[PDB]
């Protein structure tokens, strides 16, 4: 009952790098991660200044 | 252990930013 | 007198041969009473298309209730005035019937279990009964927290792969599932080189590989042409699925951090690293004073029911993490302590903390080792797992270059910077934010 | 080699006992113990005989501070008497945490 | 290679040993001290002596004790039964040393302290709550004290109103008079016997006689219903089996086998049992049942047990004793006591390959015997079964004072009078 | 008791002239006091310590 | 607690030197026959 | 509870540390000065913007 | 400390057909080409400064 279950089709909110149905993430969201947080580290040294 | 490191990098930070905020 | 590694290098190795088909045949002798032959096939609940979804897992209802050779009862019949014992599990990866039987019994018994394998005599009325029978198996696993929380997990850290579906299946295609189906099925993915044939116990290799049942082969390519992948990559994704009932008087949860296949060198120092965390229930003896620190908290505070470490190992995909039964109120403080047990252990472990974990290691893997049918499922799936070899003196040099620094490189991999898979069956109110479980695998502070 | 030293100190501990006013209180030497972790689980360790003792020590030693008023001469705890009856209980539970300590180095 | 080596000392104490080739050593010293060893006043104490195996002892404290065995990755269980009670031990082959001194002091050396014991406490409530959620154990357990009335009849866990009531004293004196020489048994599945001897003569040397819990043996039908709520109902109906290790026992066992009905086929029905084919066809849809054998050294208990729903209770209760009724009138076939046999003979030697099972098996005979039989003499025994034997076994229960135990909706649930 | 008088005796002091008489004093008043809180208190918590058994 | 509705029940009690063994372990623990 | 004034307002129970606090029995005069510290600093304030109304 | 001698010993004799130089990573491989560079360019400078002061 419990198996009838299915995660809702997020492809519409995923991205580029990691929409591939069939592959890896690992070996594309190392950079994912780097862009997101590249985002923090110029916003924080803006503030800096 | 990886406190010396750590240590290290927390080190420079400080001192770079007294330096420059300074 | 004999030393730990001496015994090691001792132990009676496993003989793989080779049919013409590809039957793969393996055995460990013993020159032993009992045996457990088995058949170890490898067409599981990956496979299943979204139909046939629960597929194999019907076929294993009916593995045991006919043959055209031996029709209504006959199987179970034959076993039984034997004394031997049948049993079919299947997995997500793995189907395995195989047969406990006193050794002298080979004979009859691997003619059985071949014959199960190929011939299962399956009228309509079986199909029906079988039908009733699964439909109200799925209603009893509903009523497993346990057994619903890692389905969704699966389903969550495999959302939109083939991977993520249960192995009973979808409720409604036991219903649909046309009987032509399971012929497809079984025809197109019981056909060896899959399947190993693989003992334990009293038997000579030489007389298993000869026993073998040359009847029906690998009906496949001789070239790359087969080589498009059935084993294809399953994307990994780091969502959480929150399914609240607070009718229900505990709380599961079960949090992952995607891993590597079943080989590699990042996976057994991952195992030495889940040793210290380690496992706890209700009833553990120790409590206060068991070494592992979630265990010693839970112990102490009365943080939690029990909590397990896993690592679930398939070809491209694997899940990583531990799970946590707990009060509606204290969801958020195993959470805490477990997620702070993984960032120390990827920044401060200590060389006497991974060797103490190393230790339980080797137990674990010489302990569970113990019997006939142990031994059998662990030559037979490690043949379609890690291949055709037999890791076992070697473990103990691989566990042997453990290191404290091995320990904390190879956990930060997978565990540190990383977007967790959770999921949970609440009372889940108190259940950490996704973000918040999120920033809880890198250290800011906390 | 103690003989007249050290059975001569007992000379200043004895003075020493008596001039630390808790001997007038009719509080004993264990009931002055700052209580901190250690004597805390020491404590938790006692009898009800000897543990509602402490209660009851205290409970008449701070009455007696929050007037002022010192017990008759004829009430007072004699040095002779010295019930080191946590010491016991309080060597353990340190010998306890020494062990966990030093199991802890490596 | 080297087979066991049974050892008598002058305290009486046996000790055996193999050194195998794998790499898995596990001692176990099994002392006499079951469930049946304690009185209406020590009730429940053995229970809490089973759970209090990591407190501190003489030479080690509960703190090096626990973490000891971490540090190397060992195990320690303390399992009983009515009668004996294991405190097995398991390690590398190489920490054997560590592990057996750790042992020592938690059977030899325990030293129940006010305070520890008192924490203790409340986990046997913990530990009583979680074994008391499969029926099995609430009804098998009402089953033994229905079933005799002084000494087997105690009961595994401890009574609700003792709980907190079990002094240290309490834990104290058992261990005192049952944790003694004669009543033990050494063994070692990856020991050197000539080193475990030594180690033995060192530190197994006490004086206690037996029986001063207050042995004795005795059986008395009886009856005991706990209604539930429950849609299932589970009732055992059991009489006086023959006694362990001796030939009537045997062929109760042959005999259980020819009825029981422990599935050997997953997914798979029964064929060879006769109650399920009988119960079966007087009976509903879903339902299931099993021959019941128990065997101690004083007395026995041979019958069956069954889990019906609220209305087919009575049914298939009767159903099964009227087939075991049949066997008892004279009727059965030569055919089925062999097939029988050789399903007892498979299953024991199952039973024994394990090192876990092994030893067991091994202990388990040096209380009852004094040596150890092998399997081949032990399977010998049981194949000398008569095939009237079995018939004449069974004419006993029908013919033996009824004894039984159910739990659920009981309406329909035959009474002594109503079968 | 004599760090509290000692403590008298350093503000004394600030309101005397800078001269001789009072520098000298001073200066071993300041000496007793980080004594007093340094060094002597602490030993004479031990040695009572050591006179009591404890 | 675990659903038992089905065909599936298999649960009674009977081993050879063993009867209800009921075990309790440092880290384990568990209730057999 | 009901119409409990002081726990009824969660403001009003967070002044309960005066009125139902535990106090040791027994206690020196020297305890005083904690309170009429705070008396001073209450009085110096009141004096303070008084003066720094005409300076 | 550490200790992971082992790890290095195994990651040098792995048979990778490259030469001790170049047998660990690819910073090797930066700190080889950084190295040659700088040298073959010194040279070169050097080269120049000695035409250059050849002449009055
Ligand atoms: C405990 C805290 C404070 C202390 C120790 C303190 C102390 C002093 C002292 C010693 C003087 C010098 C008066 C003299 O000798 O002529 C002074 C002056 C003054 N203070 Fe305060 N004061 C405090 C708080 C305040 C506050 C809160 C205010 C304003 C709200 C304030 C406003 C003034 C003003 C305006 C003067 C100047 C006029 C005068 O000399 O009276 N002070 N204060």
């Amino acid at each position: 009952s419990h198996t009838d279950i299915k995660v809702p089709d997020f492809s519409d909110y995923r991205r580029p790098e990691v929409l591939d149905s069939t592959k890896s993430s690992k070996e594309s969201s190392e950079a994912r991660k780097g862009f997101s947080y590249l985002v923090t580290a110029t916003t924080t040294v803006g503030v800096a200044y | 252990r990886n406190w010396v490191p750590t240590a290290q990098l927390w080190g420079a930070v400080g001192a770079v930013g007294l330096v420059s905020a300074t | 007198t004999a030393t730990y590694a001496q015994a090691l290098q001792s132990v009676p190795e496993t003989q793989v041969s080779q049919l013409d088909n590809g039957l793969r045949v393996a055995s460990e002798q013993s020159s032993q009473p009992t045996c457990t032959v088995g058949v170890w096939i490898d067409a599981g609940s990956r496979y299943e298309s979204e139909k046939n979804n629960g597929a194999g897992y019907f076929v294993e209802h009916l593995a045991f209730k006919g043959t055209k050779n031996r029709p209504g009862n006959a199987l179970e019949k034959e076993v039984e005035s034997m004394g031997a014992h049948l049993n079919a599990y299947s997995t997500r990866e793995h189907t395995a019937y195989y047969i406990k039987a006193l050794s002298k019994d080979l004979p009859k018994a691997v003619e059985l279990l071949a014959d199960i394998v190929q011939n299962c005599s399956l009228e309509d009325s079986q199909i029906e009964k079988e039908r009733d029978v699964i439909l109200q198996e799925l209603q009893e696993n509903d009523t497993s927290m346990r057994d619903v929380v890692f389905n969704y997990l699966h389903a969550t850290a495999f959302q939109g792969t083939p991977l993520a579906q249960s192995v009973e299946g979808p409720s409604e295609n036991v219903r649909k599932l046309s009987r032509a189906d399971l012929t497809e099925y079984l025809s197109r993915h019981y056909k060896a080189p899959r399947m190993v044939l693989a003992a334990a116990g009293g038997l000579e290799h030489r007389q298993l590989l000869d026993l073998a049942q040359k009847h029906f082969s690998g009906l496949s390519g001789t070239y790359d042409e087969d080589a498009v992948p059935t084993l294809s990559p399953c994307r990994f994704t780091g969502s959480q699925i929150c399914h609240r009932e607070d009718g229900l008087p505990l709380a599961h949860v079960a949090i992952a951090v995607e891993g590597p296949g079943w080989a590699h060198p990042d996976n057994v120092a991952l195992q030495v690293a889940n040793a210290i965390i380690g496992h706890y229930d209700c009833t553990y003896g120790g409590g206060a004073h068991l070494s592992s620190p979630l265990a010693s908290i839970a112990a102490t505070n009365k943080l939690c029911q029990s909590f397990q470490t896993f690592n679930i190992c398939y070809a491209d995909t694997g899940l990583l993490g531990a799970h946590f039964v707990c009060d509606h109120m204290s969801i958020d403080d195993m959470m805490f302590v477990l997620q702070g047990q993984w960032m120390r252990l990827c920044t401060s472990a200590t060389e006497s903390e991974v060797l103490r974990g190393k230790n339980l290691l080797r137990n674990a893997l010489v302990s569970h080792l113990d019997g006939t049918t142990p031994v059998c499922e662990d030559i037979g799936r490690s043949l379609l797992t890690y291949g055709r070899r037999i890791p076992l003196a070697e473990w103990e040099s691989r566990i042997a270059e453990v290191d404290a620094r091995v320990v904390r490189e190879v956990c930060s991999k997978y565990f540190y910077d990383q977007c967790p898979a959770v999921a949970g069956f609440g009372p889940i109110e108190q259940l950490p934010d996704y973000n918040r479980i999120r920033s809880g695998m890198f250290w800011l502070r906390f | 080699a103690v003989s007249a030293s050290s059975r001569w100190l007992e000379g200043i501990r004895k003075w020493y006992y008596n001039a630390a006013g808790f001997n007038k209180l009719g509080l004993m030497r264990d009931d002055t113990i700052h209580e901190n972790d250690d004597v805390k689980e020491a404590i938790r360790r006692l009898p009800e005989n000897l543990y509602d003792d402490r209660v009851f020590r205290i409970k008449r030693a701070l009455d007696l501070s929050m007037r002022q008023q010192i017990l008759p001469k004829e009430q007072w705890t004699k040095y002779e008497e010295d019930k080191s009856y946590l010491e016991p209980y309080l060597k353990e539970v340190i010998r306890e945490r020494k062990e966990r300590e030093e199991w802890a180095k490596k | 290679p080297q087979d066991l080596e049974f050892t008598r000392l002058p305290n009486g104490l046996v000790i055996a040993s193999l050194e195998n080739y794998a790499p898995a050593s596990r001692i176990g010293l099994f002392i006499k001290a079951g469930s049946r060893y304690e009185n209406s006043n020590n009730l429940g104490t053995s229970h809490l002596l089973r759970l209090a195996s990591s407190l501190t002892t003489k030479g080690a404290s509960s703190f090096k004790i626990t973490r000891g065995i971490e540090a190397v990755g060992g195990k320690l269980s303390v399992t009983s039964t009515r009668e004996n009670m294991a405190y097995t031990v398991e390690c590398l082959r190489d920490d054997v040393d560590i592990l057996m001194e750790f042992l020592l002091n938690v059977t030899t050396a325990p030293e129940f302290r006010r305070w520890e014991v008192a924490a203790l406490q409340p986990q046997l409530r913990i530990d009583k709550a979680v074994a008391l959620q499969n029926p099995q154990a609430h009804v098998i357990e009402n089953l033994h004290a229905a079933a005799y009335r002084n000494a087997l009849a105690n009961s595994l866990y401890c009574p609700d109103y003792r709980i907190g009531k079990v002094t240290p004293v309490e834990l104290h004196d058992y261990v005192q008079n049952h944790f003694t020489s004669a009543r033990m048994a050494l063994i070692g599945l990856g020991v050197s016997h000539p080193v475990l001897k030594q180690v033995a003569e060192q530190f197994l040397n006490i004086r206690g006689g037996l029986g001063l819990s207050g042995a004795k043996a005795k059986y008395h039908g009886g009856e005991i219903r706990e209604q539930n709520g429950d849609s299932l109902v589970h009732a055992a109906l059991v009489a006086e089996s023959a006694a362990i290790g001796s030939a009537e026992a045997n062929a109760f066992s042959v005999l259980q086998h020819v009825l029981g009905a422990g599935p050997h086929v997953k997914r798979g029905s029964n064929a060879t049992s006769s109650l399920y084919q009988a119960v079966a066809k007087g009976v509903h849809q879903p339902f299931d049942v099993s021959a019941f054998n128990a065997s101690y050294s004083d007395s026995g208990l041979f019958g069956f047990y069954t889990i019906s729903q609220a209305a087919s209770a009575g049914d298939v209760i009767k159903a099964a004793y009227n087939q075991v009724k049949t066997i008892a009138q004279g009727n059965l076939s030569n055919p089925d006591v062999q097939a029988a046999k050789n399903k007892l003979k498979a299953g024991y030697l199952m039973s024994v390959e394990s090192s876990e099972g092994f030893l067991d098996e091994v202990g388990s005979q040096a209380l009852a015997a004094g040596s150890y039989t092998p399997p081949s003499t032990v399977l010998q025994q049981i194949d000398a079964v008569a095939d009237a034997d079995v018939i004449n076994a069974a004419k006993k229960f029908v013919s033996g004072r009824k004894s039984m135990a159910a739990s659920g909706n009981l309406g329909h649930t035959p009474f002594i009078d109503e079968l | 008791w004599a760090l509290v008088a000692d403590l008298l005796t350093l503000t004394w002091i600030g309101g005397q002239p800078v001269e001789h008489p009072y520098i000298t004093i001073g200066q071993l008043a300041s000496v007793l006091y980080f004594l007093l809180i340094l060094v002597l208190m602490p030993t004479a918590g031990t040695i009572e310590n050591k006179l009591l058994k404890w | 607690k675990r659903s038992v509705l089905c065909r599936e029940s298999l649960r009674g009690q009977a081993a050879g030197r063993p009867l209800v063994a009921s075990v309790s372990l440092n880290v384990p623990a568990s209730v057999r026959y | 509870m009901t119409n409990i004034r002081k726990s009824h307002p969660l403001m009003k129970i967070v002044n309960n540390a005066f009125i139902d606090l535990p106090a040791p029995s027994n206690i020196s005069s020297w305890w005083n000065f904690g309170s009429l510290l705070g008396i001073c600093l209450i009085l110096q304030i009141l004096t303070g913007l008084f003066l720094a109304m005409h300076y | 400390f550490e200790n992971r001698v082992a790890e290095k010993q195994k990651l040098f004799q792995e048979d990778n057909g490259l030469p001790v130089h170049l047998k660990g990573g690819a910073t090797d491989n930066i700190l080889y080409r950084v190295t040659m560079t700088l040298c073959l360019g010194g040279t070169l400078y050097s080269l120049y400064c000695l035409g250059w002061a050849s002449f009055p």
